[PDB]
């Protein structure tokens, strides 16, 4: 009868359900089109989404596909390099490219009245790029530079040698820079054989958000995207094989490089259509992140996570300079973990500490800890769906990944019947006893055995 | 002679052979981790340090018990026809 018995008790806010639809088609050829109006807003993005990378190159040729990144804005046969660049500069708008282990993005920025001429531009470079031979042996003088500046972001290449070591028996081990030799012996036809046998009409998402329209979107598509190969089947109808995860370590010691060493240990994880995805994502929040630099108005010492906690009150004075976890999904398989960069004489406390918290979810953690991970959670995903470019970003991953795109709805329903029981069922199947891969590199005089990393994964108490 | 000389010792070319030799890719026992697997026996009783350590006092119980029997039988069967029970006094 109490007023305190009366609160307002709304679990999913309407504005989850009430949100703009996202239209979908899949043309004749079997290119997909997806787009979500969004009227408050005056431009717009677009872009293709495509599934390849790195993974799809050969073991002799490792390094083609972040070639053909660069090739891709040097000329075509109706546009040159300097044509190209200016024709974007007189509109104000913007053109981007990336390339991972498993897909590969071109998109592009500008006003609404300047989106077919950007849709024509996309087409025309993803098809009709000319790769002279003369030009790709220019370009072999800007990636060897490129290499080196990679080797100076110190935590790109923790979780490069993460990915080395743990998946040593698959191409999704690959780099994606490649060998230095096979930079300076590339030519025009190792990246050709890439082009045609990968970038076909079944793999290709093209994805719109801002004030657009679909019908018109549909239409551009299906001129400009004519000239695309269909999927050849030579009567072979063979499962891929699901890449093996070795437990191992591989360590670089340097005394001459500084006090401070860096770290990264990783867990077999799951697929992004796993049924525990969710969960997953989840753990990732319960451990968090931390940065000695930039605390916030929570001082580390008193924070309700336990693992900022310890890890802030070790000796007195803290064991790291930063931490962080991650979860990553592929199409067959998964990488769960922390990276982290701590003083010479604080890593064996650092290291061990963030591994106590993992184990903890098998046996202890609170229902206090997950719906503060869940709040978490929900502000920065929720929150990143600001612009038009990382709600494009969310349809053509999501096309890939799942076939679909879910709606908000969903992924909070799904997100809210998770409680402490359900993550501690998780993290017995698949983290509790397990493998673990470590990478490293500084002054690791006082690195713990793989070993002793190993055997932290369980506790002997219970 | 190379053995044992501090003048000539060394490996003869049947023993750096041996070292060459390669069974890469190759597990004659796997049949047998199969069906260890199969049994459940690490899910069920070795992978909580709890039931882990209830394993180890039962079994440790019930096994310490049938190899004292077991041991008495042959200790009875070598040396029968000599033990007090094999051979009953006979009054005058
Ligand atoms: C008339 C004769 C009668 C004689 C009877 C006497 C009793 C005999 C006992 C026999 C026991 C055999 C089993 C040994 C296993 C030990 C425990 C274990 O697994 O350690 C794992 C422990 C942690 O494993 P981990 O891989 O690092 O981490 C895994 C998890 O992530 C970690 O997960 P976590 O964080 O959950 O775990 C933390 C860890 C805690 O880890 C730690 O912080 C360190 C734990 C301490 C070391 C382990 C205990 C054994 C140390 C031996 C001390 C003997 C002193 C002898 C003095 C004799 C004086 C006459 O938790 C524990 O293990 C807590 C302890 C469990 C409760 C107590 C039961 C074990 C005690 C065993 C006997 C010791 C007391 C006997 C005293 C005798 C006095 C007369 O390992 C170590 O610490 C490494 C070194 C261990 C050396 C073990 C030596 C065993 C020798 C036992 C015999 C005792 C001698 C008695 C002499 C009597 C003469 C009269
Ligand atoms: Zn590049």
């Amino acid at each position: 009868v109490s007023p305190l018995a009366r609160s307002v008790d709304a679990a999913i806010p309407e504005e989850a359900f009430n949100q703009p639809p996202t239209l979908t088609t899949t043309l004749p050829n079997g290119i997909r089109v997806a787009t979500q109006r969004l009227p408050f807003h005056q431009t717009a993005t677009v872009g293709v989404w495509i599934d390849s990378g790195s993974r799809y190159d050969t073991k002799e040729t490792n390094g083609a596909a972040h070639f053909l990144e660069h090739m891709t804005f040097k000329g075509t046969k109706r546009r040159s390099r300097i044509q190209l660049e200016q024709e974007i500069e007189n509109m104000g708008a913007h053109l981007n490219a990336y390339t991972s282990r498993e897909q590969t993005v071109y998109y592009a920025k500008a006003f609404k009245k300047d989106i077919p001429q950007c849709v024509d531009i996309l087409s025309d470079i993803l098809l009709n790029s000319t790769i002279d031979e003369e030009a790709v042996q220019m370009e072999k003088h800007v990636i060897l530079r490129e290499m080196e500046e990679v080797e100076r972001q110190t935590e790109e290449v923790i979780f490069d040698r993460l990915h080395t070591t743990a998946f040593r028996d698959s191409p999704l081990g690959y780099t994606i820079l490649g060998p230095e030799e096979n930079i300076r012996n590339m030519t025009r036809e190792h990246i050709l054989e890439y082009i045609n046998r990968n970038y076909t009409s079944d793999r290709m998402v093209v994805a719109a958000a801002g004030d657009v329209d679909h019908k018109e979107l549909t239409a551009l598509v299906e001129k400009h995207f004519a000239g695309l190969p269909q999927p050849k089947r030579s009567k072979i109808i063979l499962p891929t094989e699901k890449p093996f995860f070795c437990g191992s370590e591989l360590l670089h010691r340097n005394d001459d490089m500084g006090p401070t060493a860096h770290v990264a240990v990783g867990f077999e994880g799951v697929p992004w259509k796993s049924p525990d995805a969710v969960t997953f994502m989840l753990m990732q929040a319960i451990v968090g992140s931390y940065r000695k630099h930039d605390e916030g108005i929570v001082p580390g010492k008193v924070s309700a996570n336990a693992t900022v906690r310890n890890v802030c009150n070790k000796m007195t004075v803290g064991c790291a300079d930063m931490f962080s976890a991650f979860n990553t999904c592929y199409s067959d398989t998964g990488l769960f973990g922390f990276y982290a960069q701590c003083d010479e004489v604080a890593l064996e406390h650092c290291v061990m500490e963030i591994m106590f918290g993992i184990t903890s979810l098998s046996y202890a953690v609170t229902d206090e800890e997950v719906e503060r991970a869940k709040a978490q959670l929900k502000t920065q995903l929720l929150g990143h769906l600001d612009s038009t470019t990382a709600v494009a970003e969310d349809i053509g991953r999501q096309m890939l990944a799942y076939g679909r795109r879910m709606p908000l709805a969903e992924f909070l329903k799904r997100l809210e019947v998770i409680d402490a029981e359900e993550v501690k069922r998780v993290a017995w199947k698949y983290l509790h006893d397990a493998e673990v891969a470590v990478a490293g590199l500084g002054p690791l005089f006082g690195m713990p055995q793989l070993i002793n990393l190993r055997r932290a994964t369980f506790w002997l108490r219970y | 002679i190379r053995f044992g000389n501090p003048w000539r010792d060394d490996y003869p070319e049947w023993i750096w052979k041996s070292l060459r030799v390669s069974r890469k890719d190759k597990d004659m026992f796997a049949p047998f981790f199969k069906l260890l697997n199969a049994t459940k026996l690490y899910e069920y009783c070795l992978k909580d340090n709890r039931r882990y350590c209830m394993f180890v006092m039962g079994v440790g119980l019930v096994s310490s018990w049938m190899w004292s029997e077991w041991w008495n039988s042959v200790w009875r069967r070598i040396n029968k026809g000599k033990l007090y029970n094999d051979v009953p006094y006979v009054y005058p």
